[PDB]
């Protein structure tokens, strides 16, 4: 069978993410030889089959990537050996924490314009010290030098820093087998309305196991709404029952599109509940992060972030604040217009016109 | 005095971007670091954000207001942990309370009057503790504003009541000023700006509209000049209009900085 992992790379604009993704394969191709619909690579270490997809690295195309970041088990985060560490640098891996990303793997791209070795324990020290503030294991995450541009074209030595990069994917990311014996819980991707078969919604099993024929519980924007599970297809092939982890479609009996919006939650009957205020830990942007450049108060109403959909909420912060700075992180209530499905450690994100503001995790949920 | 490791690196902490960018321009300013500052702003690559100085340390920022007589200061301690044991925090309290009393703005005084207590608390706690700095502000009605235990600010003014002057070092605090009014600007600061943005390149046409970039830099670093936090659609020199007072003067303090009269 030998099993596959999803990954892919991530980081600041122009490091060299696409351009490394065409050297791994590449150089995994002329090296041996013998789930995800986007846009993507694969390629097979003796150990492992992998499924790549490159994300852009600016700070306006964050939309496919974390997406992209979502599906893939273990990140490869591009950083110039030149330039360090920039704020998408910084902003995709606080990012990667909020969405998932069990794993991080950094490869100092374009490091054959580092003549100086003390620029590379500077670099390696900073990036290092990054990961290990946004809840990575800094301290012992496998940072692997090399260029990948000379080691697209000759240059055995160029490409035995991509081998060695591979080397890590087997090295440092384990199996992603756990995911279900839990309760059954799928976000909305998008609502597709078929003339033959009928209505079906879209997005991975975030956690759980789905079986065809079981009820459901449509939570989220509007009303909690319940169908039944007609069918499970995947790509263009049925199925029997569902495995999470995966991406899949489901059909609901009754349920027409304009019923049923995207971002609403799909759970096992008595799981998981809506709520429009509730309570959270909220880390700030700052301008090395790419988020706000100028502080705000309890007038604020931005846009929340929360899964696959968005709402519009407002603020509630403790007898004793009155002011949030790009970088501050003090826990407070946000009151939103739209109940959404929440519950104890979720991970959501605040955005304001480009600017994205910072993010945290939810503490205890309310009404 | 050459090329350093910690040279480039401060650098690259008070410009934000480009590491080894840092050195290719330090060594173009032949290891100055304020020439190369002025050359990568010069460059039209560098978006100010010039940051005098950044220690980058960790400590406490305490205050206490008094009437007339204000004082605020820095302790720099270890961890974030050491800040917040809340007997390192009492004791810096301890040594507030013996400055705003004794009105010291002397630190080397300071330093030999809690040196006993000092070594005590270190050896109890096993945290190397120390004083950094302390300054004071006279003035008819004070304020002051703890945005957490980072960053402290004083303000004090005449005219503004109680509530007034707090707002005000809520801004100080965020939007960090250096002068009061555009009119108080020193020369030698506006003359050394000025070969900033004269140095950007329309002939004897755009030289005209670059002078009036100054005119938006001087309320940019003034406070009647700069726009309000609070509320960013009206400035601050039209904002003491309001129950008729003036700024006297403004202190900031963040655990870092400094190095500068
Ligand atoms: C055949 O026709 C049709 C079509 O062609 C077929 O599709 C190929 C289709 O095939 C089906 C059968 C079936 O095989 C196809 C199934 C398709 C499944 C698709 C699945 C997906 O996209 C998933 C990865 C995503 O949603 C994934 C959950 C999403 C992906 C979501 C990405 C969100 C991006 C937003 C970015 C903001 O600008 C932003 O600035 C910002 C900072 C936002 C904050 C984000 C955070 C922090 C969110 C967290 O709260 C969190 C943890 C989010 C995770 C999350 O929600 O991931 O059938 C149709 C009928
Ligand atoms: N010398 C050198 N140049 C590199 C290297 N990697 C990338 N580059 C250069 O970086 C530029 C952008 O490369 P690219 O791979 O597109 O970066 P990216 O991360 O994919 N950009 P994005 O993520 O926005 O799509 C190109 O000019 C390319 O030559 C490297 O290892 N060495
Ligand atoms: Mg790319």
């Amino acid at each position: 069978t030998k099993p596959h992992v999803n990954v892919g790379t991530i980081g600041h604009v122009d490091h060299g993410k696409t351009t490394l993704t065409a050297a791994i394969t590449t150089v995994l191709a002329k090296t041996y030889g013998g789930t995800i619909n986007t846009s993507h690579v694969e390629y097979d270490t003796p150990t492992r089959h992998y499924a790549h997809v490159d994300c852009p690295g600016h700070a306006d195309y964050v939309k496919n990537m974390i997406t992209g970041a979502a599906q893939m088990d273990g990140a490869i985060l591009v950083v110039a050996a030149t330039d360090g560490p920039m704020p998408q640098t910084r902003e995709h891996i606080l990012l990667g924490r909020q969405v998932g990303v069990p794993y991080i793997i950094v490869f100092l791209n374009k490091c054959d314009m580092v003549d100086d070795e003390e620029l590379l324990e500077l670099v390696e020290m900073e990036v290092r010290e990054l990961l290990s503030q946004y809840d990575f294991p800094g301290d012992d995450t496998p940072i692997v030098r090399g260029s990948a541009l000379k080691a697209l074209e000759g240059d055995a030595e160029w490409e035995a820093k991509i081998l060695e990069l591979a080397g890590f994917l087997d090295s440092y990311i384990p199996e992603p087998e756990r995911a279900i014996d839990k309760p059954f819980l799928l976000p909305i991707e998008d609502v597709f309305s078929i003339s033959g078969r009928g209505t079906v919604v879209t997005g991975r099993v975030e956690r759980g196991i789905i079986k065809v024929g079981e009820e459901v519980e449509i939570v989220g924007i509007k009303e909690t709404q319940k169908s039944t599970c007609t069918g499970v297809e995947m790509f263009r092939k049925l199925l029997d029952e569902g495995r999470a982890g995966e991406n899949v479609g489901v059909l609901l009996r009754g349920i027409k599109r304009e019923e049923i919006e995207r971002g609403q939650v799909l759970a096992k009957p008595g799981t998981i509940k809506p709520h429009t205020k509730f309570e959270s830990e909220v880390y700030i942007l700052s301008k090395d992060e790419g988020g706000r450049h100028t502080p705000f108060f309890k007038g604020y109403r931005p846009q929340f972030y929360f899964r696959t959909t968005d709402v519009t909420g407002t603020i509630e912060l403790p007898e004793g604040v009155e002011m949030v700075m790009p970088g501050d992180n003090i826990k407070m209530v946000v009151t939103l217009i739209h109940p959404i499905a929440m519950d104890d450690g979720l991970r959501f994100a605040i955005r304001e016109g480009g600017r994205t503001v910072g993010a945290g995790v939810v503490a205890k949920v309310l009404g | 005095a050459e090329i350093t490791a910690s040279l480039v690196k401060e650098l690259r902490e008070r410009t934000g971007a480009g590491m080894m960018d840092c050195k290719k321009a330090l060594t173009e300013a032949n290891g100055d670091i304020e020439l190369a500052i002025e050359n990568m702003r010069k460059s039209g690559a560098i978006k100010a954000a010039k940051k005098a100085g950044n220690v980058a340390a960790d400590g406490v920022i305490k205050t206490k207001i008094d009437g007339n007589y204000g004082i605020i200061l820095e302790v720099n301690c270890q961890t974030d942990f050491v800040a917040k044991d809340a007997g390192f925090q009492a004791f810096a309290d301890k040594v507030l309370d013996a400055a705003v009393a004794g009105k010291i703005t002397d630190v080397e005084v300071l330093k030999a009057q809690f040196e006993e207590e000092r070594v005590a608390l270190v050896a109890k706690i096993g945290e190397n503790i120390n004083i950094r700095r302390v300054a004071a502000l006279e003035g008819d009605v004070l304020g002051s504003y703890q945005h957490g235990a980072r960053i402290g600010v004083l303000v004090a003014a005449k005219g503004a009541d109680e509530e007034l002057v707090k707002h005000i070092a809520m801004h100080v605090a965020a939007s960090k000023p250096e002068f009061i009014k555009p009119e108080d600007v020193s020369a030698e600061v506006v003359e050394k700006e000025y070969q900033v943005q004269l140095d950007i390149a329309p002939k004897e046409i755009a030289e005209k509209m670059v002078e009036g970039r100054m005119k938006k830099f001087t309320g940019e670093v003034s406070l009647t000049g700069q726009p309000f936090v609070m509320e960013p659609s009206k400035t601050v020199g039209q904002l003491l209009k309001e129950h008729n007072a003036e700024v006297t003067g403004f202190i900031r303090f963040e655990v870092g900085e400094g190095i500068e009269k």
